[PDB]
């Protein structure tokens, strides 16, 4: 069906040249145009401009022209946003999104991209560390059981985390990033489970960095006494 | 250059009443030509992409929930839900594509608001494989809470800890509304092993006492 798929997390030092994709499917690429919009920190979308694959004809906010540039694949039915100098302000979230070309048509924005987002750094990139959590009696009471993975020392965000490679959804809190002092993220997921069944049920976390290119699973085990 | 501003920016709505949120552009974006306002409205939920609810001010996408309703013309807007569900929780924006650019408004917080929930309070020794490296980082874990302003001090051996600890709060839940908040403590291993007793103190206006979680250093 209608999809629209972004590249994954990069990550740069200023200075240097970027360009991010949207692969498009499920709809005639030529019926409709490509937004691009950037998410501002806390809250916020800019919209930054359009480009229909059949002229390569853009609109850009004025506040964009000439920072960014637009292009198109109609061949691959893909759009791209490119950066020939990258600044470190330039990191945040990028959405494509679709609209409509037809005549008839508004220029609503109805169906979007996952996001992709672009970090700008002179910092080094480093995966993570990741610990367990252990379910024990000081986090299993009213017989619920905690038990969660440690994600320690990584730069640049994003990391993912899912649990038992996304079979196991409910009761997860994956915490907002902390920085530390360090310049490096740490962040935890946790998962509320039954008690009664810590010794029949595996728990495991799936962490990814793709801008270190880390995959780690770690198995999170009930402690016990040695 | 057609700008769009918000109000409220944030608001805080109980479950099952009405949330209003109001959208006024600075020059109408109603054409006379086409008896129709260029506006749209957007739905933003934490870790999702925005989804599209309204457009032509009020034409409802396919798939929005029918409590969901757009009005207004001209300059002024409005998004209204009834009967707020927790899915509802989110970030809305407004948005002209009457001439370019075609700006957002600046957004507004809907907050739910649910009865009130104390925290569950679990807490995590350092892993072994953690104190190889030589440091020991020891969570505390504040689940599913209502309302969110949640106090955690750390006291090792019954002191007071300041300084050594980081904490991070979770959106708030789309099923049940609630908050989590994690905090970890993080020693060298030489200092943890300074020490015998760790604790987390929790303080929340569901709890009538502060409540501890602790454990003695390797007791097993």
């Amino acid at each position: 069906q209608v999809q629209l798929v972004e590249s994954g997390p990069e990550m740069r030092k200023p200075g240097e040249s970027l360009k991010i994709s949207c692969k498009t499917s499920g709809y005639i690429f030529s019926d409709y145009w490509t937004a691009w919009v950037r998410q501002l920190p806390g809250k916020g979308l800019q919209w930054m401009g359009i480009i229909y694959s059949g002229d390569s004809d853009t609109r850009y906010h004025p506040s964009v022209q000439g920072h960014v540039t637009m292009s198109t694949d109609s061949s691959l039915t893909t759009a791209y946003l490119q950066w020939s100098s990258l600044k470190a302000s330039d990191t945040g979230i990028y959405y494509c999104a679709r609209l409509d070309a037809r005549v008839d048509a508004g220029w609503q924005l109805d169906s979007w991209g996952q996001g992709t987002l672009v970090t700008v750094s002179s910092a080094s990139t480093k995966g993570p560390s990741v610990f367990p959590l252990a379910p024990s009696s000081k986090s299993t009471s009213g017989g619920t059981a905690a038990l969660g993975c440690l994600v320690k020392d990584y730069f640049p965000e994003p990391v993912t985390v899912s649990w038992n490679s996304g079979a196991l959804t409910s009761g997860v809190h994956t915490f907002p990033a902390v920085l530390q002092s360090s310049g490096l993220y740490s962040l935890s997921s946790v998962v509320t489970v039954p008690s009664s069944s810590l010794g029949t049920q595996t728990y495991i976390c799936n962490v990814n960095h793709k801008p270190s290119n880390t995959k780690v699973d770690k198995r999170v085990e009930p402690k016990s006494c040695h | 250059d057609i700008q769009l501003t918000q109000s409220p920016d944030s608001l805080a709505v109980s479950l099952g009443e009405r949330a209003t949120i109001n959208c006024k552009s600075s020059q109408s974006v109603f054409s006379r030509d086409n008896n129709k306002n260029y506006l749209a409205w957007y739905q933003h939920k934490s870790g999702q992409p925005p989804k599209l609810l309204f457009f032509w001010a009020s034409s409802r996408e396919s798939g929005v929930s029918d409590r969901f309703s757009g009005s207004g013309s001209g300059t002024d807007f409005t998004l209204t839900i009834d009967n707020l569900q927790a899915e509802d929780v989110a970030l809305y924006y407004c948005q002209h594509y009457f001439n370019t650019p075609h700006n957002f408004g600046q957004g507004t917080k809907l907050e739910i608001k649910r009865t009130v929930a104390a925290p569950s309070v679990f807490i995590f020794p350092p892993s072994d494989e953690q104190l190889k490296s030589g440091t020991a980082s020891v969570v505390c874990l504040l689940n599913n809470f209502y309302p969110r302003e949640a106090k955690v001090q750390w006291k090792v051996d019954n002191a007071l800890q300041s300084g050594n600890s980081q904490e991070s709060v979770t959106e708030q839940d789309s099923k049940d509304s609630t908050y989590s908040l994690s905090s970890t403590l993080t020693l060298s291993k030489a200092d943890y092993e300074k020490h015998k007793v760790y604790a987390c103190e929790v303080t929340h206006q569901g709890l009538s006492s502060p409540v501890t979680k602790s454990f003695n250093r390797g007791e097993c």
